[PDB]
Order: structure tokens, then C-alpha cells, then sequence
């Protein structure tokens, strides 16, 4: 559910 | 070592490539090769191997919660043998990374750039292994992933700005894993509030570029307050 | 026969389950096993080989186009060895799917629509194996491609009518064939005009639900008639 | 570029 680190879009 | 023939930089010229055509299994077998060739990585050649891992390790774990959830609601041996054998693979997934992190990657990592990102990789994988766990090793594989979340957190507050984008995305998964895993939801507020302001704060002193790359973060350690709150 | 010990509904049963997961890998070989037992399939069962099949080779497909135009550019060897790698691997699954048409889906297919649709199969396959051919036997395998929609057109023209979804898909590739690969675009778009207009003509024939199964096809003729013409 | 036979969405 919650967002841990991701590359940008 | 299936890559041991190939060239160094070849390796890397064929991660870029992998990840152009989004064949991230083949972009981790070539990462692993370039990183079993024994030398320390760049900064350009850590995010190969973050990128291809974490997509990789991605769809496993998705693919996981769509037939953990399949399973919880039948209870044939179908779904769980099935569910099992994602697991089982999920697993392998992790432990290479983090054998590759201490054979030999964290050792041989001086600076704090290099020290804070293999460390964070190592909290990040042992968390995705402690969402599968559920026999007698869960609270040493929680443990393993908090330790390695809290050596990185102590030496990026040593060592680096407060808008630095690696110890963001530090403290983003950690506070994830305070939530999602340790079951600590005030300490993981609590972290990912004073990561945002205390970045807002800084803000001041950066390029416009690096301005971008802090701001994306400091977004995401939002959307998880107003998730939580 | 990795799936040799597998009980054959049980391996339906996981090639359902890795379709809801998208683990379309593991879903083509469940579907390989389930054929390998022996038995003819069911219309649902051929779809699940259809699905995940199609899957699999479309990944390949998109990653070796994606390679292929980097290679094109350029023209190290790293770009050429990876693209060959990429189609070495697509050429596999192609000549996989191909042999369980051949051993032994298709002789034992009496019906029209098991008949057609995997004859139509074989085309597909034999399509995508020409999109990659440079070498002396291209033209053969063009021949190949053509010879299975051929074979498949003349039995659905006169087993089905016009808005069977499976004659409409078949006449919707065999039009896709001659524009891309036969250099056939006047052929391709008198295929694909005529078809959209007999099954228009049928369409009073039609249930409500499948009324909605040929329109949906029939949209993909005109899409490629707009984009032709 | 063109259309060959896809699933439904
Ligand atoms: C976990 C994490 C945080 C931040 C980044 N990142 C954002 C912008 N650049 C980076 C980076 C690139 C290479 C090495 C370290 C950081 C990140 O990217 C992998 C991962
Ligand atoms: C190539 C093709 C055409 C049409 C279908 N299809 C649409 C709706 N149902 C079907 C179908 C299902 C199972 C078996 C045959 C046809 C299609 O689906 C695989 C493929
Ligand atoms: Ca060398
Ligand atoms: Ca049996
Ligand atoms: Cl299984
Ligand atoms: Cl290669
Ligand atoms: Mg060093
Ligand atoms: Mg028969």
C-alpha cells in the first residue's frame, strides 16, 4: 500500500 | 560464473541495453557478472543494479500478493504449491543479491555514497524476505533488515545533506519497512516527517537539477503521511 | 516432460492461476505439459495456450524490435550479440510452439474450430519467425506461414460463418501477413475490407453477447483499413 | 504497426 523509493517517470 | 567469459564493460553495455528493451532478468544476470568480476561499482553502474534487481524482485512480489491473496481466500494443493514455488523463487532472488552485497560489495565500500546505498540495498532485500516469512527465522530476518536499515541511516546522518536523493530514499524504505513490516507505525510518521522538513530546509542550497532529484523524494515520503494520516 | 509428474488439471489449473499472477513464463509451461499428456484440448484450454504463448513471444518481439532499431543506428559487437541472443531465444519458443502443433495438436484436431484455430496458430508462429529471417530460408518460412492460413481460410470459409471470432481473427493476421510480410497491401486490404463487410452482414444473426465477441474484432479490421488507406 | 488479433480489455 504505501510507497517505498521508485525510479521517476 | 555463466558470464566469466564476457568483458567487464561489455557487461554493462548489455545491462543499458537490457533495460532499453525492459528484459530486466537479463539486465540482473549481467549486473551479477559485471559485479562477480570483483571490482567496486560506479555510481552510474549501482543503479544498473538496482534497477534490474528491483524489477526483477518486483513482479515476484506482486505476482505473490495476487496468489497469497487466492489462497487466503480458499482457506486442491494447487495454489498453494503455486504460491510456494513464487516464493521459493522470490527467495533465490534475494539471497543473490544479498550475497552479492557481502561478497564482496559492502566490505570494499569506503565512501559514504557507495557504504549508504549497498546497505540500504541490504535492508531493502532482507525486508522483501521478511514479507514471505512466516516460520521460526521472521524475527531474525526483521532484525537483519533493521540493522542494516540503521548502519546506513547513522552514516548518512554523519555524512551527508539532508536533501541528499540516497539518504531520502534511505529513510523513505525504512520508515516503509517501521509500517509495513516492524509494526511501528508511529516511529515510521515520526521518520518520514522529520526526513520531509528537515529536507525542506535545505532546499535552499541546491542547483535547480539537484533541487528535482530531492523534491521527487520528498514527494513520496508525502504521499505516505497522508496515507498514514 | 518437466510437467511429467503433474496431474494434467492440476497443471490447467496453475496455467489459470499464472495467467491472474501475468507470469506468462510459467503459464506456457503449464500449457506445454498439459499438451504434452496427450489429450486434445478444450476450447477454453486452447485459449489458455493462445494467451500464454502469445505473451511470452510478444515480450520477445518488443525487445528484439527495440534492439534491432539500436543495431540499425550503429550500422562493439555487444548491440549485435544481444539482439542475436534476444532472437535466438524468440526462434525457440517459436519452434516450441510449433512442434506441439505438430506433435500432435493439429492431426488430431477433426472439429473446424479446433481445426482452424490452430492452424491459425501455425501461421502466427511462422509469422513471427519471418519477422527475424535474413538468411537463405526466409522465403520458406514465409511459404510456411502462408500455407497454414491458406489451409485455415478454406476451411473457415466454409465451416463458419463471417462473424465466427475465430475465422475473424484468423482472416484479421492472414491480412496482417500479406501487408507485413508478403509485401502484399492491396491483397491485405481487400482481405481485411471483404471480411469486415460479410461479417456485417451477419450480424443480425447474433445474440447480444456475441454480437459484442465479432464487433470487437471487426474494430481491429477497420483500425488497420484507416491505418492502410 | 498494424493490428494482428489481440484479448480483450
Ligand atoms: C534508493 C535510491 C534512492 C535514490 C536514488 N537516486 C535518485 C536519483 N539518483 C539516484 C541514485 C543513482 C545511482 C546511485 C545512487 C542513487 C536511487 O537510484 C538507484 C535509489
Ligand atoms: C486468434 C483468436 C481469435 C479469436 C479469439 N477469441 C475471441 C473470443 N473468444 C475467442 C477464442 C477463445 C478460445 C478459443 C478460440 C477462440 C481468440 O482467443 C484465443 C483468438
Ligand atoms: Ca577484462
Ligand atoms: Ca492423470
Ligand atoms: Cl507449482
Ligand atoms: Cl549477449
Ligand atoms: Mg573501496
Ligand atoms: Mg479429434
Amino acid at each position: 500500500r504505501p510507497s517505498s523509493w521508485r525510479q521517476e517517470k | 560464473g555463466a558470464m566469466g567469459s564476457m568483458e567487464r564493460a561489455s557487461l554493462i553495455q548489455k545491462a543499458k541495453l537490457a533495460e532499453q528493451a525492459e528484459r530486466y532478468e537479463d539486465m540482473a544476470a549481467f549486473m551479477k557478472g559485471a559485479v562477480e568480476k570483483g571490482e567496486e561499482l560506479s555510481c552510474e553502474e549501482r543503479n544498473l543494479l538496482s534497477v534490474a534487481y528491483k524489477n526483477v524482485v518486483g513482479g515476484q512480489r506482486a505476482a505473490w500478493r495476487v496468489l497469497s491473496s487466492i489462497e487466503q481466500k480458499s482457506n486442491g494443493p494447487e495454489v498453494r504449491e503455486y504460491r510456494e514455488k513464487v516464493e521459493t523463487e522470490l527467495q533465490g532472488v534475494c539471497d543473490t543479491v544479498l550475497g552479492l552485497l557481502d561478497s564482496h560489495l559492502i566490505k570494499e565500500a569506503g565512501d559514504a555514497e557507495s557504504r549508504v546505498f549497498y546497505l540500504k540495498m541490504k535492508g531493502d532485500y532482507y525486508r522483501y524476505l521478511a514479507e514471505v516469512a512466516t516460520g521460526d527465522d521472521k524475527k531474525r530476518i526483521i532484525d537483519s533488515a533493521r540493522s542494516a536499515y540503521q548502519e546506513a541511516m547513522d552514516i548518512s546522518k554523519k555524512e551527508m545533506p539532508p536533501t541528499n536523493p540516497i539518504r531520502l530514499g534511505l529513510a523513505l524504505n525504512f520508515s516503509v519497512f517501521h509500517y509495513e513490516i516492524a509494526n511501528s507505525p508511529e516511529e515510521a510518521i515520526s521518520l518520514a516527517k522529520t526526513t520531509f522538513d528537515e529536507a525542506m530546509a535545505d532546499l535552499h542550497t541546491l542547483s535547480e537539477d539537484s533541487y528535482k532529484d530531492s523534491t521527487l523524494i520528498m514527494q513520496l515520503l508525502r504521499d505516505n503521511l497522508t496515507l498514514w494520516t
